[PDB]
């Protein structure tokens, strides 16, 4: 689970802060991302922490 | 059509912290590519606000 | 749940496949035939068609 800003950086030959520190995919990378919103079940009106 | 223009100049731009400030998707550049933009560095920068 | 659509959360499942080098365990619903020998026919060899 990341943010909305960060599905940007889950890409081939992509840098940022969770491609550099949680989350590194290869240059040569074969395969197929999904991404889809989850404000209703990964989210708290207290904020989850 | 009252756009608003602001000269950025003498000044240390860093630009991990636009992802904080406003809620986008996309940091959509045409001649650069918005990760490596902490690495060149240029002369004058100029936003415009609509 | 107040945030924008940039900071809201987003659930991300990647899927990484190794293409050919083993013997292939993962394939899918494409049914098989019997193997013809000495003719000229199509050949289908676990995607490697011919």
């Amino acid at each position: 689970v990341i943010r909305g800003n960060e599905v940007s950086q889950i890409a081939p030959g992509q840098t940022g802060n969770i491609a550099d520190y949680n989350y590194k995919l290869p240059d040569d990378f074969t395969g197929c991302v999904i991404a889809w919103n989850s404000n209703k079940l990964d989210s708290k009106p207290s904020g989850n922490y | 059509y009252a756009w608003n223009r602001k000269r950025i100049s003498n000044c240390v731009a860093d630009y991990s912290v636009i992802y904080n400030f406003a809620p986008f998707f996309a940091f959509k550049c045409y001649g650069v590519s918005p990760t490596k933009l902490n690495d060149l560095c240029f002369t004058n920068v100029y936003a415009d606000s609509f | 749940p107040t945030y924008g659509v940039g900071h809201q959360p987003y659930r991300v499942v990647v899927l990484s496949f190794e293409l050919l080098h083993a013997p292939a365990t993962v394939c899918g619903p494409k049914k098989s035939t019997n193997l013809v020998k000495n003719k000229c026919v199509n050949f289908n060899f676990n995607g490697l068609t011919g």
